[PDB]
């Protein structure tokens, strides 16, 4: 954001795939997550869980 | 750096019999981040690249026959050959690669159990073409032994070297599955002329006792 | 049931294992249950006896 | 891999799955007994 | 599976760099690979360098080396190489190039978004054999180990050639110009401290067909090109 280039490492933007009301079709949705609540899953620190 | 012990380090085994090589992890290799445990087997066959075996502890590779097969929960992991084959000779690592870095294990080294054979054992002055070279080796050589422990002992005068013999083993013949042993002590000019008997002493399980085989120089 | 058997632990999904079933340990043998032939002939003639 | 009733009693099987999280799936394998599979087709590969 | 074709320098002089080039055939170099760089010192077991990611640029390094080691990629030549800097003797080794598959392929128009195989280090280059020596190429010498009554055991005769001081591995030895294989026993090499290498080449043949079979080992040294004749005969007892 604006003020974090001016303890914003404390979150992180996760964007991923979330399945609609209908069962064959997805949205990329967004939100925002603590770094407490989300591990990574690689060694590549792109994606997480 | 988790360190993987791997045991036995040699597997003398008969074709037609099981075989099992275990190698445990100083810590979990459960990987956290997605729950998959990174345990891989490999048989490096002599002189070869190695070569795939399993995945991730139990899930075997492609091309791989039914009887290796993997197992082990997330510390103690076993890999077993249910019937062993000539053609599984080789050395077989067990590689970690849940944490940085990925650490291979010692490496168990899978060959053909046979008979006791003593050594023969066959001893080679240095020539007169070396002679004028200014340096000098003598070599003692042991044909078709089995087990391949072999304790080599050279005897100047009857007085025991130390630091100036070394030591060569081919691998297992694959046709008697017999090992090969050769040693060479090398000195100079000085040295070689400052004494007369050589000899190298000889202890193998297959022989009784000691067998020491000795030259005179200046003699046939 | 003569043989050992090896497990295998795969995640269904959140908190979820399935275990598996991984190979055999040693040759296959197959499973049986052994009764007493004198026991059981005797058991038999009794029950067809009471039958009859 | 019987040494050779209890030699086709079971099947190997290899066969996708999810895993914890619900968009990928997981190249698994497992062995089942033939009394557990039921073939889908008549080509003897693909069972459930 | 993919086939691995490397290449590189396999005599670098103490202190320089080491730089070695595995090419990929029949695949991609762009995707969710791990591709690695493992080396088998002569003797031990195998040892794990690094690697790089297919899809970015994130690399991984063995921490004993990672001040050194640098693995680079070029998915234009689908290529990828390995550098060592301020080398020394313990980096001698046989160098392979691998491929992990990764746990998250991309999947296109399924149910699911990732997939996961399951496979490990399934590609496997033909390695590189790395020697790290200041030592020049030098040229074998070739002496006959003549069989003597010392080495006759039961109507066996034992005789060879010693091949010594020669630089850079390998040397081929043949008898007879390959008519004779049977009971040849080619020891591997071994180094000294001259930096130099020297092995034995012995065979056992029957003591009656010592006078009258022309005995003689073939040595050749490509590095060199050196092509040795030794003929080996009975100690003559003059
Ligand atoms: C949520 O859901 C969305 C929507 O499904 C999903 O987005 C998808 O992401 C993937 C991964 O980025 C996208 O896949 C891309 O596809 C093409 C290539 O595939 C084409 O060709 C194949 C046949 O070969 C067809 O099957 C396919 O349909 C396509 O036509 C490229 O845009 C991308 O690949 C390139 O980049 C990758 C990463 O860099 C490389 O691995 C790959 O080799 C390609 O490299 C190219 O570009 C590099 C530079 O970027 C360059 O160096 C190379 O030389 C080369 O030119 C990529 O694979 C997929 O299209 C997306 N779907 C949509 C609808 O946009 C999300 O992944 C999913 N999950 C989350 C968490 O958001
Ligand atoms: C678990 O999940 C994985 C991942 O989904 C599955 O692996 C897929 O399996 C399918 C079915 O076997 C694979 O599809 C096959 O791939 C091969 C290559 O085909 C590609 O390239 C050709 C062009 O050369 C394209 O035409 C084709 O669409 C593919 O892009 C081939 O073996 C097959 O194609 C050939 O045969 C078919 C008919 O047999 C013809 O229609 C084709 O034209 C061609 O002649 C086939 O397409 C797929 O590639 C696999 N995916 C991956 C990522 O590897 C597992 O099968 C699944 N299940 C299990 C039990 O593991
Ligand atoms: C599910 O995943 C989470 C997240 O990865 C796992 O939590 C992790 O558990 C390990 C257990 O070893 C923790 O490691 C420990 O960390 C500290 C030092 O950092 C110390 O207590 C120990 O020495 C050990 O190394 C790890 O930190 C922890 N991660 C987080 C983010 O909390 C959890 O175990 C997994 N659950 C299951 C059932 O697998
Ligand atoms: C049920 O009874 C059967 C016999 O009807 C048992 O099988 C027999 O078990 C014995 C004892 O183990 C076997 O003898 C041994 O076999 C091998 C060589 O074949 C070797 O270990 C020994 O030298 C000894 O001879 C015998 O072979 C085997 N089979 C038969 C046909 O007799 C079975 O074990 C019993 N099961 C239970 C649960 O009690
Ligand atoms: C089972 O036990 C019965 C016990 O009655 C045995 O019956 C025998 O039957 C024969 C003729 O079939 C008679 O001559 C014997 O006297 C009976 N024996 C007794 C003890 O009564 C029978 O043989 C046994 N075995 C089987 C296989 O049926
Ligand atoms: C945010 O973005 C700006 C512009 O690219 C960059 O200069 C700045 O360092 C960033 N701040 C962060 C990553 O905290
Ligand atoms: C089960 O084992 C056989 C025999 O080695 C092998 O060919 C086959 O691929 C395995 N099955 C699967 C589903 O991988």
């Amino acid at each position: 954001s604006s003020s974090h280039t001016n303890a914003m490492q404390e979150m992180k933007n996760c964007s991923f795939n979330m399945t609609t009301e209908l069962r064959d079709k997805k949205k990329k949705v967004s939100a925002l997550f603590y770094k407490l609540d989300i591990v990574p899953l690689n060694k590549n620190g792109r994606q997480y869980r | 750096d988790i360190v993987m012990t791997q045991t036995p380090l040699s597997l003398p085994v008969t074709p037609g019999e099981p075989a099992s090589i275990s190698c445990r992890s100083s810590q979990s290799l459960l990987d956290s981040g997605d729950g998959n445990t990174y345990l891989d087997w490999y048989l490096q066959k002599p002189g070869q690249s190695p070569q795939p075996l399993i995945y991730e502890v139990s899930n075997r590779a492609s091309g791989v026959p039914d009887r290796f097969s993997g197992s082990g929960s997330d510390t103690d992991f076993t890999l077993r050959i249910r019937k062993v084959e000539a053609e599984d000779v080789g050395v077989y690592y067990c590689m970690q690669y849940t944490h940085i870095p990925w650490t291979f294990g010692q490496g168990t080294k899978v060959e053909i159990k046979r008979t006791v054979a003593a050594p023969s054992v066959f001893i080679f002055p240095p020539s007169d073409e070396q002679l004028k070279s200014g340096t000098a080796s003598v070599v003692c050589l042991l044909n078709n032994f089995y087990p391949r422990e072999a304790k080599v002992q050279w005897k100047v005068d009857n007085a025991l070297q130390s630091g100036n013999s070394q030591e060569s083993v081919t691998e297992q013949d694959s046709k008697d599955s017999t090992y090969s042993l050769s040693s060479t002590l090398t000195l100079s000019k000085a040295d070689y002329e400052k004494h007369k008997v050589y000899a190298c002493e000889v202890t193998h399980q297959g022989l009784s006792s000691p067998v020491t085989k000795s030259f005179n120089r200046g003699e046939c | 049931r003569p043989n050992n058997m090896t497990r295998k632990s795969i995640r269904i999904g959140p908190g979820q294992t399935f275990y598996a079933l991984n190979d055999i340990i040693g040759d296959i043998r197959q499973p049986h249950c052994n009764i007493s032939k004198e026991k059981w002939n005797n058991t038999l003639h009794r029950v067809w006896k009471k039958l009859v | 891999s019987s040494s050779h009733i209890a030699m086709q009693e079971m099947k190997n099987c290899s066969f996708n799955m999810t895993t914890e999280l619900r968009d990928k799936k997981k190249k698994v394998s497992a062995l089942f007994y033939k009394l557990d599979i039921v073939p889908l087709n008549k080509n003897g590969r693909q069972y459930r | 599976q993919v086939q691995l074709q490397q290449w590189g320098e396999g005599l670098v002089k103490p202190s320089e760099t080491l730089s070695l080039t595995c090419a990929v055939y029949g695949g991609s170099i762009s995707g969710d690979y791990y591709w690695t760089w493992i080396r088998q010192p002569p003797g031990m077991g195998l040892e794990w360098i690094g690697y790089i990611y297919g899809d970015t640029a994130s690399t991984n390094y063995n921490p004993s080396l990672k001040n050194r080691v640098t693995i680079s990629k070029d998915t234009s030549k689908n290529q990828f190489s390995l550098k060592l800097d301020s080398v020394t003797a313990a980096d001698t080794a046989v160098y392979y190039c691998a491929r992990e598959c990764g746990g998250q392929q991309v999947l296109h128009d399924d149910d699911y978004d990732f997939y996961d195989p399951t496979i490990g280090l399934d590609s496997w280059g033909q390695g590189v054999v790395v020697t790290v020596s200041s030592a020049s190429t030098k040229g074998p010498s070739v002496f006959p180990l003549a069989p003597s009554s010392k080495s006759t055991s039961g109507g066996t005769a034992a005789l060879g050639c010693l091949v010594k001081d020669y630089f850079p591995e390998p040397v081929t030895v043949s008898w007879n110009s390959g008519a004779l294989t049977s009971g040849v026993h080619t020891f591997p090499a071994v180094l000294q401290s001259s930096g130099l290498y020297s092995l034995s080449s012995v065979v056992t043949v029957p003591s009656s067909s010592l006078g009258t079979q022309t005995y003689i080992c073939n040595v050749n040294h490509k590095p060199s090109n050196t092509k040795v004749d030794k003929k080996v005969e009975p100690k003559s007892c003059d």
